[PDB]
């Protein structure tokens, strides 16, 4: 009612509807999950095709050698958001020739994300974001949100029915550190798979996978390159 | 009466639901992508024997390897079109090149959420477009058919419908696509499913047709080889 | 010009001659050089008198609203570093070489130089200004760890006193100042009152 | 090293200007006009520094033309010199001087006929004949010798000829051929080039 | 000089119950002349006129400046402009550009519009005023203007007297300028009419 | 700067076995002027990283201000990561050749050292943007007098041991001190090792005048 | 309604905007500070929502300078914004005074800046309270606390969240001016878990910081073995 | 008066052959009479298909080579493919032209494979003047490697001889050659050749002793 | 350099050398001075090798936003007033330019001279670059509006040739490029070294 319309208006509870309200368009986008174990970086997409004969949104996309990420919510928010990453991972090149820390990048998302929950006129980023990167602190797995907060994970899950995913996640947790690559993301596939109604299966058109890790720069698979890894799961 | 960049409690922006309300107030466009090429046909919607239907263009080249269609508020889609034809040509400029149908399209998709009132320049757009947009053509990914609304979405689609009927024109697409289908079959298609969801009686002058093939340029159909066409359906 | 300051235990001295020319015209005879910036703390300048003055009553206002924001007496230090940013940031449209130097209750007697272009750095002492040239061995020779703040003022006068013998630019009189905890002491010497050494005749 | 002339009769301005376009020891055009149609009874003829001339000369053009869509009826050729003053005057000390030498020929209902002069500084001058260019050297005091103001139109291209005739002959550089017009009430008329 | 590169002079003188004012006619390009008919002096109000040596360019935009800064003033106050006070707005006009100057030293000459008393002036390109009670020049040929003003003026001269010897004042030191002359123009200023002449002059 | 005032001389710097030492005196001239003699010209960066500078010491005194601030922020964090002796090159690299590129140089030539996983860093960056590394650099008439010694060691024994390389340095300071007439004998010497950065100093060469005497 | 702009009073005078910014930090999980003889040490009941964070994840205590802690309550990312703005402050008064900022002006500096977001349409109050410590042997020990109104005062001891009351009756029952960092961090965990709801919210992490003349005046995480030993004393105590 | 330019030195050469493409630089790196380093080579990789040679103002050419880094990144990041060779020379034209006023010095020549897989040499000048070539010399000794090449591989000025394809083995020796007979003349060419051999397979590095004097 | 064009009953014939110099240095005697601007329009290179490439090149970035638009092409007139009007703004900041702009529109054959210093003139013949005075001696004494094609190519590739043979700035091919009313074509590139045995001996 009248306390929802502005970024800038308090509740009486000490809450801010239109940051809820975005929080909601995050929920409202296909499910992702992210893990990681003492070597990699992972995540997984479940991707939506509007009609049957539509390719399936993009659910990944590149940062930097290190460093690439997965969306739920509004795609041109995502899009300005993944554009500011890349340049402040570019101007860390450029400046000091070495990657951003993928924890100094993720304050900076940060940052720049709560300045619009601020100023009256300017609305909050529609979108959550999983990153995974690699650095020197080894492998990561962070959250963004629309209220501008970050988490550092274990692993995690965003968007819809991702209460499953997360309730798979906590369950094997344990397993991830000392999981191979294989092993690894299968626990990825699985988590999400669990998103899913129970007659649709994980295919090659609706999953796509993302890793970075030691040995390895951020690479994205689609199609026909996802077959390896949904072969010898159930 | 609230701001322009307010979210529902749903998490959408109102004035883009809105916008993608207006596209179904526009006549119906088609596209579809074969190995042969992509055609897109479009709905003329002539409202008066009087108005001459060579001025009605909803079909119209980006480049000489791909063309858009659009539906919805048409005066909207200008400055869209024009961004997309300068954006090709300044990738040319820079990297003696032709720019690939997908980023074309994405950098259209841009400048859908870039409105609103205190942060921007002094007369900023205050609203979305009220427009989609199909962007069909041939880079070295072969013939590829995008999509994008309002929203700033922007997706490939192998067929699909927008505007008005786009919700029974899909339907037939499902029905009559498939992968190996010919360029030519897909034509017949796109005028066979216009011809149902058309008010007006199908003819040579109240619709446009236009292709792209790995073969040639942007091409769109004379009078004389829509009434060719025609004859079949 | 000449300007000079010096430390000792509990304080600090400066002085400056007089002169301020226009070519070889004086303009001003009995120029005061010492200039206070805060109740401790006071500059030598040489260089264009425009532009320390100028930096001068900039650095005062500066300081001053800083000493009240703190509710506390400014550093020497701090002076300095308000000169040394000004000096440095303008160095392309400034002449200055300023000294800073006075008492704060944190570190005592402090000097410090600001020469052109707007580096800084502590010294023990401190000279400046066109006739510091001809006083460099002197003060090399002369100068004793440990001095007294009696000692301190006869250095300063006799360093200032044969600079200005020698220096066309300098002359005058001699302006003293010592400052402490307790407070500021000025002082003039002229005529009779300014060291003499003869003239090596015959 | 362009030339232009004016002659001021009872009821017409007669202007020549050469046809060459020159660029360091060649003519690189024969044919070249230095005259600008403004509107019906107006000519502006525009010579100086490349770049500058024609991007003036056209601003002014265009301008005038705009003032006519707007307002239904011409500039008068007086109200033209001093809008083109008026512009070459405040660019002088701006960062975007034009450096052009001008006449403006025009014929004006109740008026009649008039010629202005202008330097590249922007002093305007109104007079019976005038000319720009090295070539005004020789040619100013043919025009102070031989001038009257009531000289008919017929006289005035024999004028005009001496004048050019002098640049033939006595004048280090090769202009061959001139541009002629008259204007009067009937507005711009081309006469035929006077060629050697 | 950039002063010298049309040339030109201008004066005014103060008599009795009336000024005159003069200037030269020629319009002219380093050595060239251009026209002979050049004006150099505007009228500012009924009896109140300013003169502008200097580059021509110049001459007529401070002319034309000052005319729509004096129409609006008089528009706004609903009476006619003071010497003193056109003064100064020329004064406030030229120092404005004090770092890129009009290359123009205008002289005023009027009566007051209510009390009649004589006033002239001259300023300086970037607008120091100087008011005197005699005369005033301006131009290429000051010094020679100087000279035969020293020399030929004297005070309270009735318009007759004062017609002659500012025009004497200035046929004789254009006379010694290459760049001054052909031709002078004459205002007398007077209460009830104003006088224009052009003298017969010498035109090389 | 358009016209630096008081100003260092040279700065030394050669790599060895487990870290890198570089060298500069103590001294601001200011023109032939010995004036300042007593002022550092040689920065601890961080752990891993130390600089010298020659050229303008005022402007010289501005990096060190914004390096030192720059280090600070990133301890802040407290997040695992510090910046690599490469880094600070690469942005000091970026920051002349930015100053450089708008017309008003920092009037610097410098020498950076520094020891990270294992590798000793050693690094040259001039006023213009100019930079790359070498196990020996010499700036100012130190790549006249002391380049040639450091190289002609090295080109015999390309790895040196710390007392070795700080003899070395020794040498070519002597050799600076009789030949460089903007030099003073009272010097720094900076080393850092595994174990971090360790300024030595005032330190004096021993000097030998017995020529003074074969004149005749 | 007189209760949607920071740029309206009501009635009776209030700005309710900066009094319902104000309810977001009392919505939030405890933090407190502590002032003793030799130093401050900070507190914060950290709350877990979900087992899939990294324990560290969320941190509510930052080092704005070195000599400088800084620990928050509210909403985390305007807290994170005000931590920046501190930063800022803390570096800028260093370049152009050349020392290091007193607490004291730090923190009004910083009070300053959320008092700014008080007054405007433009513009929403910060959600969020914070604590600024410091120690250094010129000017001893000090802790300032600063709300969403711009209000700033120095403390002893300080509480903010939702649990602030039942902190400062424990708080209270120390003699704080007479104890030492090291004693004082037992007794910070032991208040934490005093006032920890664990029927109402099930899973917390301690953060612990500090400084004082044990740390030489910088602001650092407590060491993992004596947050380790104090949250055994807390446990246990709880008995 | 300030100059924000000095010459550094440095020879560059890039050869096309049928399915290989070489780039070679000398690695001496020089300011006045003196050398900085023996060991600082002038080619950098851009692509596993392209690689360039950059001479002249050492500032210029670290600076130069950084932008093209980022903006071959920003290429794939927006286009979602790497750029080609001939998508890389036109960028870089542009890129020196933007600094027309105030040019990079640097003389830049580009080696790869164009997109038939054939080698490609483009050679610029600093203001971003570009063109295809089948060989090209840049840097200090380029009056002095050019007309060799020019003899050797365009076989000008020679009669009865027959115009062969240009070998991988025979391009080698040449540019071992050339360089070797710039080094006895030109004071700045030393130290060391470094040769890349850009071919379908990727880039392989060889390194040549020169005489240090 | 030496480039030349002129309109003649059946179009319009270009052609240039193919040296660039630095100093005395030959840098390239393989350069294209003939730029495809579009398929029907040409522009030619003297002066600064970039400044020419790089305006020209967005001259046709241009002319192929204009056709997007307009649906029709850029008259030769159009053409060349928008490269003028792009290098006005940058006179006196030291950009070398002299092109020919060569088309055939609505008006026919159409050949515009346009510089750095600001000129854009039409003319029936013109020729550019430091080989310029010697060109224009040999295509003044045998043009003609009435040449035949086989004639105005001959007369073209011969004048070219000559400037090669007195200024030392010009060498290497000629290249020849013939505009007619369906589009251009290139129509020979001769070395200059096989155009000395051809034309003597
Ligand atoms: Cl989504
Ligand atoms: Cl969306
Ligand atoms: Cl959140
Ligand atoms: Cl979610
Ligand atoms: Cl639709
Ligand atoms: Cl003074
Ligand atoms: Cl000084
Ligand atoms: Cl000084
Ligand atoms: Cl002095
Ligand atoms: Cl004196
Ligand atoms: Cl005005
Ligand atoms: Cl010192
Ligand atoms: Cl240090
Ligand atoms: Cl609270
Ligand atoms: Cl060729
Ligand atoms: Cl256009
Ligand atoms: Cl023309
Ligand atoms: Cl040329
Ligand atoms: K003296
Ligand atoms: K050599
Ligand atoms: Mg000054
Ligand atoms: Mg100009
Ligand atoms: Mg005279
Ligand atoms: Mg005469
Ligand atoms: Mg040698």
């Amino acid at each position: 009612n009248q306390y929802d319309n502005d970024v800038t208006v308090w509740s009486p509870q000490g809450r801010i509807h239109q940051i809820e309200y975005a929080m909601e368009a995050v929920k409202q986008g296909s499910a992702t999950v992210g893990l990681k174990s003492k070597t990699h970086a992972v995540l997984v997409a479940l991707k939506r095709a509007q009609s049957e004969l539509a390719a399936h949104q993009k659910k990944i996309l590149h940062v930097d050698n290190h460093i690439g990420i997965s969306i739920a919510g509004l795609t041109a928010d995502a899009r300005l958001l993944c554009n500011f990453m890349r340049q402040e991972c570019l101007d860390s090149r450029f400046v000091f020739d070495r990657p951003l820390p993928v924890s100094r990048l993720v304050s900076l998302i940060g940052s720049k994300t709560q300045i619009p929950t601020q100023r009256y006129g300017r609305r909050p980023y529609g979108v959550g974001l999983l990153i995974a990167g690699y650095d020197d602190m080894g492998p990561h797995i962070f959250q963004t949100c629309p209220s501008a907060n970050y988490f550092d994970c274990r692993a995690m899950s965003i968007g819809a029915r991702s209460q499953s995913a997360r309730t798979y996640l906590e369950r094997h947790m344990s397993e991830f550190m000392e999981c191979n690559l294989n092993e690894l993301v299968k626990h990825g596939l699985r988590a999400l798979r669990e998103t899913l109604p129970a007659e649709q299966d994980l295919t090659t058109k609706n999953v796509s996978i993302g890793i970075v890790g030691k040995d390895l720069e951020f690479t994205i698979y689609d199609d026909d390159d996802v077959s390896p890894f949904l072969e010898g799961l159930e | 009466d609230r701001g322009v960049n307010t979210f529902s409690p749903e998490g959408r922006l109102f004035q883009v639901e809105y916008a993608i309300e207006a596209i179904k107030l526009g006549s119906t466009a088609i596209g579809i992508q074969t190995s042969e090429g992509v055609c897109l046909a479009v709905e003329k919607r002539i409202t008066s024997p009087l108005m001459e239907p060579s001025s009605i263009e909803k079909i119209v080249e980006i480049d000489a390897h791909i063309g858009c269609a659009m539906s919805g508020l048409i005066a909207d889609a200008k400055t869209l079109i024009d961004k997309a034809r300068v954006e090709t040509q300044n990738h040319w400029f820079t990297y003696n090149e032709t720019m690939t149908v997908e980023s074309v399209t994405q950098a259209v998709s841009n400048l859908a959420l870039q409105f609103g009132e205190e942060d921007a320049d002094p007369g900023a757009m205050s609203r979305p477009f009220g427009v989609a947009l199909l962007f069909g053509g041939v880079d070295e990914k072969g013939p590829q058919l995008f999509h994008m609304d309002p929203s700033g979405t922007f997706v490939q689609c192998d067929a699909r419908a927008i505007g008005s009927a786009s919700e029974g024109a899909q339907s037939s697409l499902q029905e009559v696509y498939h992968k190996s289908m010919t360029l030519k079959e897909a034509i017949k298609s796109s005028l066979i499913i216009l011809k149902q969801v058309m008010e007006e009686k199908l003819n040579a002058t109240n619709i446009e047709l236009a292709t792209v093939q790995p073969g040639q340029n942007f091409h769109m159909f004379t009078k004389e080889e829509l009434e060719e066409v025609i004859k079949d359906i | 010009t000449t300007i000079m300051a010096v430390q000792f235990d509990g304080g600090v001295v400066l002085g400056a001659d007089s002169r301020t020319t226009t070519g070889s015209y004086i303009a001003n005879r009995v120029t005061d050089k010492l200039t206070p910036i805060h109740d401790r703390i006071f500059c030598c300048r040489s260089g264009s008198a425009a532009d320390t003055q100028a930096v001068a009553d900039a650095v005062t206002y500066q300081l001053g609203f800083h000493s009240i924001e703190l509710n506390e007496p400014p550093l020497v230090h701090t002076a300095a570093s308000l000169f040394k940013e000004m000096c440095y940031r303008y160095r392309e449209d400034l002449m200055a070489g300023i000294i800073i130097a006075g008492w704060d209750p944190q570190e005592g007697g402090q000097v410090y130089s600001v020469p052109m272009g707007g580096m800084m750095v502590r010294q023990s002492f401190a000279i400046g200004g066109s006739g510091s040239s001809y006083i460099y061995g002197y003060v090399d020779a002369t100068y004793r760890e440990g001095m007294t703040k009696e000692e301190c003022l006869q250095f300063t006068a006799n360093a200032l006193a044969l600079a200005m013998e020698r220096d066309g630019s300098s002359g005058g009189v001699i302006r003293l100042a010592a400052i402490a905890e307790s407070g500021v002491e000025r002082q003039v010497l002229l005529g009779d009152q300014i060291p003499k050494f003869a003239v090596a005749t015959l | 090293m362009e030339y232009l002339i004016g002659i001021q009769g009872p009821d017409y301005v007669l202007v020549a200007s050469d046809r060459v376009a020159a660029s360091n020891i060649v003519q690189m055009k024969d044919d070249h006009d230095k005259m600008f149609k403004m509107s019906e009874k107006i000519l502006l003829l525009c010579v100086g520094e490349a770049g500058d001339t024609v991007q003036f000369a056209e601003y002014i053009q265009k301008n005038v033309q705009l003032y006519k869509m707007r307002n239904g009826y011409e500039l008068s050729p007086t109200a033209a010199a001093n809008f083109t003053r008026r512009n070459l005057a405040d660019c002088l000390r701006s960062r975007t001087p034009y450096h052009v030498n001008l006449l403006l020929a025009g014929y004006d209902e109740h008026e009649g006929p008039a010629l202005y002069y202008m330097d590249y500084l922007a002093a305007l001058a109104k007079a019976p004949f005038a000319a720009h260019g090295y070539g005004a050297f020789l040619t100013l005091s043919i025009l102070d010798r031989y001038y009257t103001p009531t000289i008919s139109r017929e006289r005035a291209v024999e004028l005009l000829r001496k004048c050019l005739e002098e640049l033939q002959k006595r004048f280090i550089l090769n202009l061959p051929t001139f541009s002629v017009r008259i204007i009067d009430k009937n507005g711009i008329h081309d006469l035929d080039n006077i060629s050697f | 000089s950039i002063m010298s590169y049309n040339g030109g002079a201008v004066m005014a003188m103060k008599g009795k119950n009336c000024v005159a004012i003069a200037a030269d006619r020629r319009f002219g390009i380093q050595a060239q002349m251009v026209t002979t008919d050049f004006q150099k002096i505007f009228p500012m109000g009924d009896r109140l006129y300013i003169g502008l040596a200097g580059l021509a360019t110049d001459v007529q935009t401070v002319a034309q400046r000052l005319k729509f800064r004096l129409n609006l003033y008089e528009l706004k106050e609903g009476r006619q402009i003071k010497p003193y006070t056109l003064m100064s707005m020329v004064a406030n006009l030229l120092y404005e550009k004090r770092f890129g100057p009009y290359y123009t030293e205008p002289v005023i000459a009027g009566l007051d519009p209510k009390t009649f008393k004589p006033f002239i002036c001259s300023l300086d390109l970037i607008g120091c005023p100087m008011v005197t009670d005699d005369f005033v020049v301006s131009g290429t040929c000051a010094e020679q203007m100087y000279g035969m003003c020293e020399s030929l003026w004297e005070p309270n001269m009735d318009p007759d007297h004062l017609f002659e010897t500012i025009s004497q004042a200035m046929l004789n030191a254009v006379d010694r300028d290459a760049v001054s002359g052909m031709g002078v123009i004459v205002h007398i200023i007077e209460k009830d009419k104003i006088t224009t002449r052009t003298l017969k002059a010498r035109m090389d | 700067t358009q016209n630096p005032m008081v100003t260092g001389t040279s700065v030394l710097g050669v790599k060895f076995e487990g870290g890198v030492v570089i060298a500069a005196d103590m001294l601001g001239s200011y023109g032939s002027l010995a004036r300042f003699r007593n002022i550092s010209r040689i920065m601890r960066v961080n752990n891993s990283t130390m600089l010298g500078a020659s050229g303008d010491y005022a402007d010289f005194q501005y990096l060190k201000q914004v390096l030192g601030q720059m280090v600070i922020d990133e301890e802040l964090l407290g997040d695992g990561h510090s910046y690599s002796p490469r880094a600070i090159h690469s942005w000091l690299t970026r920051a002349m050749y930015s100053r450089r590129s708008k017309m008003n140089p920092l009037w610097n030539t410098m020498v950076i050292g520094g020891y990270a996983d294992g590798e000793s860093f050693l690094g040259y960056v001039d006023m213009l943007g100019v930079a790359y590394e070498a196990p020996s650099l010499a700036t100012g008439y130190g790549a006249y007098l002391a380049q040639p010694l450091l190289r002609e060691v090295l080109e015999k024994q390309p790895v040196l041991s710390q007392t070795e390389a700080r003899d070395l340095v020794e040498r070519c300071m002597r050799v600076l001190y009789y030949r460089d007439a903007r030099s003073y004998n009272r010097f720094q010497i900076a080393t850092v090792t595994e174990k971090g950065v360790e300024i030595e100093g005032p330190l004096s060469t021993e000097t030998n005048w017995d020529i003074a005497h074969m004149i005749s | 309604g007189y209760d949607l702009s920071a740029s309206t009073f009501s009635p009776d005078g209030r700005v309710f905007q900066v009094e319902y910014a104000m309810k977001a930090v009392e919505n939030s999980s405890t933090a407190i500070g502590i002032r003793c003889k030799d130093g401050v040490v900070f507190g914060v009941e950290k709350l877990v929502l979900s087992k899939l964070y990294e324990e560290g994840s969320n941190k509510r205590l930052f080092n704005v300078d070195r000599h400088v802690g800084m620990a928050v309550a509210g909403l985390l990312a305007d807290a994170r914004s005000l931590a920046d703005i501190a930063r800022e402050e803390a570096s800028n008064f260093r370049s152009n005074f050349g020392y290091n900022i007193p607490l004291k002006h730090l923190a009004d500096r910083v009070a300053m800046y959320v008092h700014a977001y008080t007054l405007y349409s433009a513009v929403r109050p910060f959600g969020c309270s914070f604590m600024l410590g410091s120690y250094s042997v010129n000017d001893g020990a000090q802790l300032y606390m600063i709300d969403p109104s711009g209000v700033s005062y120095g403390y002893w001891g300080c509480a903010i969240g939702k649990a602030r009351q039942a902190a400062k009756t424990e708080i209270e029952k120390l003699q704080m001016k007479e104890m030492t960092c090291r004693d004082i961090v037992k007794e910070v965990a032991k208040i934490i878990y005093i006032v920890h709801d664990e029927v109402k919210d099930k899973a917390f992490e301690l953060e612990l910081s500090w400084v004082g003349e044990l740390t030489n005046g910088r602001h650092e995480i407590v060491p993992k073995d004596i947050r380790e030993e104090a949250e055994k004393y807390a446990k246990e105590s709880l008995k | 008066r300030f100059s924000p330019y000095v010459f550094n030195g440095g020879t560059i050469l890039a050869i096309a052959g049928e399915d290989f493409a070489i780039v070679a630089s000398d690695t001496r790196l020089s300011e006045g009479f003196s050398i900085h380093t023996r060991d600082s080579p002038k080619c950098y990789k851009l692509t596993d298909k392209t690689v360039i040679g950059c001479s002249g103002f050492h500032g210029d050419c670290l600076t130069l080579t950084k932008i093209i880094e980022a903006r071959l990144k920003m290429y794939k990041h927006s286009n979602n493919k790497a750029m080609t060779t001939g998508a890389i020379a036109a960028m870089l034209s542009t890129i020196l032209y933007s600094r027309r006023f105030f040019p990079y010095y640097v003389y830049n020549i580009i080696g790869g494979l164009d997109e038939e897989g054939k080698g490609a040499v483009y050679s610029f000048d600093p203001v971003g003047s570009y063109q295809r070539d089948s060989f090209k010399a840049g840097g200090s000794a380029s009056a002095m490697l050019q007309p060799l090449l020019d003899n050797q591989v365009g076989f000008k000025n020679m009669q009865n001889v027959e115009h062969v394809p240009l070998s991988l083995d025979r391009a080698m020796r040449l540019v071992k050659d050339v360089f070797i007979s710039a080094a006895e003349r030109d004071v700045y060419t030393g130290d060391a050749l470094r040769i890349c051999i850009v071919t379908k397979e990727g880039i392989r590095e060889e390194t040549v002793s020169l005489r240090k004097d | 350099t030496t480039t030349l064009a002129f309109k003649f009953r059946h179009g319009v014939i270009v052609a240039a050398d193919s040296r660039a110099t630095a100093g005395a240095y030959i840098a390239s005697q393989t350069v294209k001075k003939v730029i495809e601007i579009n398929p029907y329009l040409l522009g030619t290179m003297a002066g600064g090798a970039a400044d020419c490439s790089f305006w020209e090149r967005l001259l046709a970035r241009q002319c192929r936003i204009y056709e997007l638009r307009n649906k029709e092409r850029i008259s030769v007139a159009a053409a060349s007033k928008l490269l003028a009007n792009m290098v006005y703004q940058y006179k006196g900041m030291g950009l070398s330019m002299g092109t020919m702009i060569c088309g055939w529109d609505k008006r026919g054959p159409g050949l515009y001279y346009v510089d750095s210093e600001g000129n854009r003139i039409s003319g029936a013949t013109f020729s550019v670059g430091s080989g310029s005075v010697y060109a224009y001696g040999v295509m003044d004494r045998g043009y003609s509006y009435d040449l035949e094609v086989e004639q105005a190519y001959d007369l073209a590739r011969r004048a070219i040739y000559q400037a090669t043979y007195r200024d030392a700035y010009s060498g290497g091919a000629v290249n020849l490029y013939h505009v007619r009313e369906d589009g251009w074509i290139r129509v020979s590139s001769d070395n200059v070294a096989d155009l000395h045995e051809k034309y003597s001996g």
